[PDB]
RNA sequence: CGCAGAUAUCAGGAGGAACACCGGUGGCGAAGGCGGGUCUCUGGGCAGUAACUGACGCUGAGGAGCGAAAGCGUGGGGAGCGAACAGGAUUAGAUACCCUGGUAGUCCACGCCGUAAACGGUGGGUACUAGGUGUGGGUUUCCUUCCUUGGGAUCCGUGCCGUAGCUAACGCAUUAAGUACCCCGCCUGGGGAGUACGGCCGCAAGGCUAAAACUCAAAGGAAUUGACGGGGGCCCGCACAAGCGGCGGAGC
RNA sequence: UAAUACGUAGGGUCCGAGCGUUGUCCGGAAUUACUGGGCGUAAAGAGCUCGUAGGUGGUUUGUCGCGUUGUUCGUGAAAACUCA
RNA sequence: AGGAGGUAAAAAUGCCAA
């Protein structure tokens, strides 16, 4: 078991604009990697996906590149 | 919800004593009371003491056990309920295990024992029976 | 279906429906049920403080509301799928399974219907009864770096394993099918039958309430020992496979 | 075609001025379970809530004596039932 | 110890005692 970086109190604030920091967190297909894989909490991992998705509407993400 | 404190006293003893617990902590009440110092003279329960808790007292009874790990309550089980309401005359007083058991009959003159009150010659409503 | 230029590949356009990865034995909801994104309106729950009211609680006959899918009415829309319906194929026969098409329907708006293996096959409320290990939401003491699933305590939710106890058995076991109290619904052998008649509701399909005659000496639940399987696993035998020689044809 | 189950015999058992059959009720039947049953899979939890009547009710002080309990009087005809 | 891929044309019936 791996800690959680965002329920670190380092942790960065979440967002769909900071474009590197998605990135670390979808994989090379352009998909959005699993809980399992990655090691964030439940709510932080709700966050990253709701800001994946967001930043794949506004064009800064592909859609399965 | 909590309807029927008495039998609230009752099964917790029970499971108390079928769980060979020591001591056992209720809600107060002056009926809880009365039955806890009727058990304690017929040498059900060893003693019972009651405590001030943060909302008002509270009846703690110490649990007896035989020498050999005996229990020294077979049974225990209440009668008249809400509901049905269970009353008897001084000629038809209940006896428990054939007047092996004890069984408890609120009176005009208070808690009493059958015995006690087939010997006083007055009835009541019959409470629980204890064996 | 193509050779009248198909399938394939590139570019552009139209439209409908469902929302990959996140995404699970995880969350919310009373139950049906609910996951593309954003905004607006809106319901419930949980934790801590305990400032307020001071038993105002529980259940609930009838009743009222909500209630998957299919189905119905009116008006839209209709890409994919697809009852019915057509051919093809299989077969003894295929009104089936398989293939090629394909209407209602599935989608939207506003209304009907009111049933499901609508299941945890487990009505609601409350208190008590050994524990161990996951995970979801929140508070707090001690190691404390005070980084940290560090570890503990407490409340609420959801799984697994497990004593006592219960059960016919399987199993349930602090989320009880355990020990108890309150209120409600229901059962009284299998068919006939959730059917007939009567009544209420519905546009209809139908739903709800609900018998009797006759007939049977059983219908059932759980578990055991065999047998069987066009169930699985491991093995053999002139069983197959690789070969040699026949029988089935002729006369006796 | 080798019946203690049919018919007849012997023998036996039970009753006896009776002995059997039918009809009807109660029991056995805890099989409508008040005493004294149940609903995961045997029959049986409404698909789920809200709420009317009803049922049910936490801790404690005082009062009433309706329920409850004790005593006494009247009544509960006789016959019936039970004891002498 | 963990784990991936592949794997069936058609094949009906059999009387009621011991
Ligand atoms: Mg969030
Ligand atoms: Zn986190």
């Amino acid at each position: 078991t791996r800690k959680c970086v965002f329920c670190s109190k380092k942790g960065q604030t979440i967002d769909y604009k900071d474009t590197a920091l998605l990135r670390t967190y979808i994989s090379e297909r352009g998909k959005i990697r699993a809980r399992r894989v990655t090691g964030n909490c439940v709510q932080h991992q709700r966050d990253i996906a709701v800001a994946v998705k967001n930043a794949r509407e506004v064009a800064l993400l592909p859609f399965g590149s | 919800t909590m309807t029927d404190p008495i039998a609230d006293f009752l099964t917790r003893l029970r499971n108390a004593n079928s769980a060979y617990h020591d001591e056992v902590t209720l809600p107060h009440s002056k009926l809880k009371a009365n039955i806890a110092e009727i058990l304690k003279r017929e040498g059900y329960i060893s003693d019972y003491r009651t405590e001030d808790a943060r909302v008002g007292k509270s009846l703690v009874v110490q649990l007896k056990y035989g020498p050999s790990r005996e229990r020294s309550i077979a049974g225990l089980r209440r009668v008249s309920k809400p509901g049905l309401r269970v009353y008897a005359k001084s000629t038809n007083l209940p006896r428990v295990l054939g007047g092996l058991g004890v069984a408890i009959i609120s009176t005009s003159s208070g808690l009493l024992t059958d015995r006690q009150a087939a010997r006083q010659g007055v009835g009541g409503e019959v409470l629980a029976y204890v064996w």
